[PDB]
């Protein structure tokens, strides 16, 4: 049915007005809301009816210190929606702590879209990994979010902020927010900004301008895992549809994205997608090997050849995925979407559960040992030591993501039918 | 002129024997009817009041002469025959048909078949004719799909009739743009499509047994006259490969002069005589034609096949047991070589 | 544009309608609508329509219907389903299942014969052929989904695996749900195996 | 099937340059491995079916102390492949001992291409003889190549190095690698530095680019004898196929090359196939005389006349070729290869057993002795010393070749139905 959307930080509220920008863009549609004349399809997904045939829509905006908020305040896109929902540190604990006094009003704020919207589907989280303002914040309101509503699902967008090499605190406060993201989180899907900065500089020569065109690559992803609900289809059109197949073990929830052409500045179906199937159009960077993939694609497709598509990339046999019950890679085919000019025709995108974000994970992790061991990088606050005096909460998380790795490991194992 | 049937009620279908004159010459006989056959399959319609024209002269004379009709009959036959010739060597693309038949019937590509015999080394049963039926046209496919017409031809299906003395390969083509290609004329190329896969599955055995470097003599210092076979590996070796060689000048020099004769000619009965040599030769110069000579080289392909299989097995330096059979072969072999000159003299 | 839409009746809007009857009574239905087998849906044809629509179609569109919806059942029960991790071990080793045959039988066939279907009829210029296109398109899906013979050598186990999904949504036992699953899907599997031609395209699994 | 290529030392890299140069330039490719629109034929017998529709040579680059390297790193051809295989003494036993610690991580880059590919037919191998960065290390390799893969083939590529005066410990290199040459490998395609430096001061006045224009005879030479490989043929479309036929005796593996114009910068077949035959166009320079010769042509020739083509060079009698078990000469004909433009049509190569390499082997072996007589010549290090303390592998290889020119001489007698 509705879906509500929620962004938070100044990383958030880009990536947010970008995808609410581009969704204006791909729809017929006005910057105001008013309806173009050769306009259907389905917009009640994120877009209030509104009362002068206006598409608002329904997006929480959250902000401290508001820089980003004057530049998304003076545009013509203000006029597309204003909900009226604009409510005023850079460590974990300061946001847990400036979260922590205002969560009524902020709630208030939830409880206004909840009473305005008739149905309820899910919660979608725009939220920057460690990103100043956002972190601590966004923990919180996602603690309070699963907490009063638990007949909703709860998806996260998240980066994954190291860029190699800088601030001493982002993997205390990435942890903090990781634990969170473990517990409270149903659906993640998880971004590298390590491995967008280098296909950026692979099919451009642009690293200045590197949050601009990383909008364009999210909005483009995020317009793209929505289109079988926003234009008609017939399978997962609502969200808890296309969360449910991807997940055998409820921990197990970590998504991964690729893409088809890297360069967006005939072909066939099982030549697509074994391009998808390949790591280097994956945006996201022993044995890994993936549990279940799903695809969709995009584009101009001669359909009656999918199933000779379907026996030519099971006999080329390109993973291993698992032992223990059988999962598939599991295809989905969509129209592209009309209302707008397409340049591109055939893009696929890709969700995944692979082992092998695990690796990022021991990165952070090893990264949060030799900060923890030296011990002249935890810059001791009060803010940290009013939240918990004995730090144990990283003690917890560490254990959370101990048994976490554990989990992806034992996964990757023949034997998962005991636990571990 | 209008190719219709139903010209005598008493006294595809032809005209009989009984009523065939003999007043008129047979072979003028024979040409009426093809020129009749060819229309129940342009400018055919424009000069059809001209044939009537002359005809109708033939109508108004007293006389008779086989020297005036004669010419009614070839004129016509000229512009009837050059029509289908007209339409299938460019429309029906003759020619880039013909290449696709000698690809896989007389194997100018033998790079699937011989994958597909490395996929397909698990018959030398006796076939259910059930269940390896269809395993060779899964194998077939399947094999193709690794490299090399990964786009269409699902047009060729493999069927039996060991699991390789029952085999059988079809190809349909376009049956009314090709009268030319018959089921016959398919058959006599199944014949020696299964001739051509013999020949080369025996050699790619007794080439892949020489390893006898690279496995079986590396970091040894073999115990000479107890490994040795007389090493008539390389004796079976060059009656095979010269052969191999031999069948494709065979090969060449046919289909070079079947795309001369057709470039030349201009008319479709005289396609079907140049496609008629064509056949014909390649079953008579490659001696899969029946001779005694096809019996002796049947002889010298099964003790080949015999032999491969007793070197396949020994693997690392052993020598027991085997000299008994090999006793046995290396005396067939000065049996079947007396044979080969034979075939000389 | 009514006949589009008919066989649009089934292939979302009616998502929700379905969904809210899975958590009895025919006008209880009725306002749902407006706004485990079953399900009689009614609708008026003009009758310019009505004489070239048969009345068997609306028959066989419900016969397909009807098998779908206990798909749909499946799907959607598996779906808010969200020692101890064995729940989740014959999660997948159903959900699996239900996906390809879910995913074989609308987008294999009811939306590969109806697009071949919509470039069909707009050929037909006459008002006698129009029905012998529309039969050729019954008679070939009432093949492809086979409900005219085998309706108890194959059918059966679509049957009896539907039961695991009215089970796994009362036990939100275990091990003898896996033994009876393993048994008829391999049993399923190993008569499908040589089958009419287009079902070898589920003999994959 | 596919068959994947090696290239150590400054000289095998520059040949591998040249030739997967020369083959990109022959195909109908771009050096970025893109598909030109006027392609077909066989492109997976060296080339790997990439990800962008790319054709990616795999080619497995072996150096130390790199300098040409840089120079193959800043060009257009490293856009066609790049498999990112890159991993950094002139003596045997100090490229011996350098390839002994790192045999693990350059075996990783073998196992890597080795899991990508699906199939595997042989290793062919660049190797330059008593370079001097790639000598000990390429014999090194060789051994463990052989060790590991008993169940495919090897080719290396060879030449034979000396300038007829220089450094002294070349014999004792060159024969350290004619040992593994011999034992370890499995056929052996010899060249001549003096014969092609001979050659290129004949037909042209250069002597001091010597190098470069060597390049563009070796990859004409290996384009040459992949032609029917990489072309639709009929016979020997595999390696092992050419290989098997030219054995008669696995220690009689060693490979004579000429070419029917010696001039690069209507003639019929019998006239071609004579020259061909004779020893001045063969480009590597008691009775000496040819086990077995296989020849290839590729230009344009009239197919039906080569019977009595093979008749006239029958009666011509030109070798009297061998005693005991009758081999032959035996003609290959190909057609010549489009997608390029064509100059010099009419163009032959052939591979021979002849045993007059033996003294060329005599010569080396002259060499040594008097290198070993004099004993001031040897140059005494710690490597040499480390690696052997008595040089009695000096003693094995002086016997091995021993026994090979024994082998030669005896196979010209007409009795080798007894051994030597």
């Amino acid at each position: 049915r509705e879906i509500i959307t929620l962004q938070l930080g100044q990383c958030g509220n880009q990536i947010g007005f970008e995808f609410w920008k581009q969704l204006c863009a791909e729809h017929g549609i006005s910057p105001e809301g008013i309806v173009e004349e050769f306009a259907t399809d389905r917009k009640d997904v994120f877009f209030y009816q509104a009362d002068d045939e206006h598409y608002i829509p329904r997006a929480v905006l959250l902000d401290l210190e508001p820089r980003v908020i004057h530049s998304i305040l003076n545009s013509p896109y203000a006029k597309l929606y204003n909900p009226e929902n604009i409510y005023l540190g850079n460590n974990w604990a300061s946001g847990f702590s400036q979260g922590e006094k205002i969560h009524e009003d902020i709630f208030d704020i939830i409880d206004r879209e909840a009473d305005g919207s008739d149905s309820l589907e899910g919660f979608v989280l725009c939220h920057s990994i460690a990103g100043g303002t956002g972190s601590g914040l966004g923990s919180y309101l996602l603690e309070r979010l699963n907490d009063r509503y638990p007949k909703k699902l709860v998806q996260t967008y998240s980066v994954f902020p190291n860029q190699d090499e800088d601030v001493v605190v982002q993997p205390y406060n990435s942890l903090l927010t990781l634990k969170r993201l473990t517990q409270n989180a149903d659906c993640v899907v998880v971004l590298d900004n390590t491995a967008l900065n280098r296909i950026a500089t692979d099919r451009l020569h642009i690293q200045n301008p590197s949050f601009s065109q990383i909008n364009q690559l999210v909005s483009t992803i995020m317009s793209a895992s929505t289109t079988t609900l926003r234009y008609p289809g017939y399978m997962n059109n609502d969200l808890i549809g296309l969360i449910a197949s991807l997940i055998p073990t409820p921990r197990l929830h970590f998504l991964m994205t690729g893409y088809t052409p890297l360069t967006t500045d005939k072909t066939t179906v099982l030549d697509v997608m074994r391009r998808l199937l390949q790591p280097k159009n994956v945006m996201v960077s022993t044995n890994h090997c993936y549990i279940a993939i799903l695809n969709i694609i995009q584009g101009e497709v001669d359909p009656t050849q999918v199933h000779k598509s379907l026996q030519r990339i099971r006999e080329r046999k390109l993973a291993n995925f698992i032992p223990w019950g059988p999962a598939s890679i599991q295809v989905a085919l969509s129209r592209k979407s009309p209302y707008l000019p397409s340049a591109h025709r055939v893009s696929g995108l890709m969700m995944a559960n692979h082992t092998s974000i695990s690796s990022l994970f021991e990165r952070t992790c090893r990264q949060y040992d030799k900060l923890r061991k030296r011990e002249a990088f935890l810059e001791q606050f009060r803010k940290e030591d009013m939240f918990k005096d004995n730090f144990d909460e990283m003690d917890t998380s560490r254990e959370i993501v101990q048994q976490l790795i554990d989990e992806y490991h034992a996964a990757t194992r023949p034997d998962y039918i005991s636990w571990g | 002129l209008h190719g219709l049937l139903l010209d005598q009620h008493e006294e595809q279908f032809s005209l009989r024997v009984e009523i065939l004159p003999s007043y008129i010459p047979v072979r003028v006989a024979e040409k009426i009817l093809f020129v009749g056959e060819s229309v129940q399959m342009s400018i055919l319609k424009n000069q059809e009041d001209t044939f009537a024209a002359e005809l109708h002269r033939l109508k108004q004379q007293p006389l008779f002469s086989l020297v005036d009709f004669e010419q009614v009959v070839d004129r016509i036959r000229s512009t009837v025959a050059e029509h289908l010739w007209k339409l299938m060597v460019e429309e029906s693309d003759l020619l880039g048909q013909l290449k696709i038949i000698k690809d896989f019937y007389l194997l100018g590509r033998g790079e699937l078949f011989q994958a597909f015999i490395d996929t397909a080394q698990h018959m030398l049963k006796t076939p259910p004719t059930a269940v390896t039926e269809h395993d060779v046209n899964v194998a077939f496919q399947q094999s193709a799909h690794k490299v090399l017409l990964d786009d269409d031809n699902l047009l060729p299906l493999l069927h039996l009739t060991s699991g390789w003395a029952a085999l059988g390969l079809s190809y349909k083509v376009q049956w009314p743009l090709h009268i030319l290609f018959t089921p016959a004329v398919l058959e006599k190329y199944n014949v020696v499509f299964k001739y051509l896969l013999s020949v080369r599955r025996v050699q790619a055995e007794l080439q892949h047994c020489w390893a006898l470097q690279m496995q079986r003599k590396h970091l040894k210092s073999n115990q000479t006259d107890a490994i040795k076979w007389r090493l008539r590996n390389h004796m079976a070796f060059l009656v095979d490969n010269l052969q191999y060689y031999l069948q494709v000048d065979v090969l060449e020099s046919q289909f070079s002069q079947l795309l001369h004769q057709i470039n030349s000619t201009r008319d479709f009965e005289s396609i079907r005589l140049a496609h008629d040599h064509f056949l014909s030769n390649l079953l008579a110069q490659s001696f899969i034609l029946l001779k005694p000579v096809f019996h002796c080289l049947n002889e010298i392909l099964d003790l080949c096949h015999s032999f491969c299989s007793l070197v396949s097995q020994n693997l690392g330096p052993l020598d027991e047991r085997g000299a008994a059979q090999l006793s046995i072969l290396v005396k067939g072999f000065s049996r079947q070589s007396s044979l080969l000159f034979k075939i000389l003299s | 544009e009514y006949l589009q839409a008919m066989r649009n009746f089934f292939l979302d809007t009616m998502y929700d309608f379905y969904t809210s009857i899975f958590d009895q009574n025919v006008s209880f239905l009725n306002v749902q609508l407006q706004e485990l087998d079953g399900l009689t849906l009614s609708y008026k044809v003009p009758w310019p329509v009505d004489i070239v629509i048969s009345l068997e179609c609306q028959k066989i569109y419900n016969q397909v219907f009807l098998l779908l919806l206990q798909i749909k059942w499946a799907k959607y029960s598996l779906d808010v389903l969200l020692q101890i991790h064995r729940m989740f071990l014959l999660r997948v080793k159903l959900m699996h299942f239900v996906n390809s045959l879910h995913n074989y039988i609308m987008t294999r066939i009811l939306h590969s014969t109806g697009l071949e279907f919509q470039h069909q009829v707009e050929e037909a210029k006459d008002l006698d052929q129009l029905i012998k296109i529309h039969y050729r398109y019954l008679s070939t899906i009432h093949d492809r989904c086979l409900l005219r013979e085998k309706v108890s050598f194959v059918k059966e186990a679509i049957m009896k695996v539907l039961n695991l999904a009215l089970m796994f949504a009362d036990g939100w036992s275990i091990e003898k749900m896996e033994s009876d699953f393993k048994n008829c899907h391999m049993f399923l599997v190993t008569i499908l195996n040589k089958a009419f031609p287009h079902l070898e395209s589920l003999a994959l699994s």
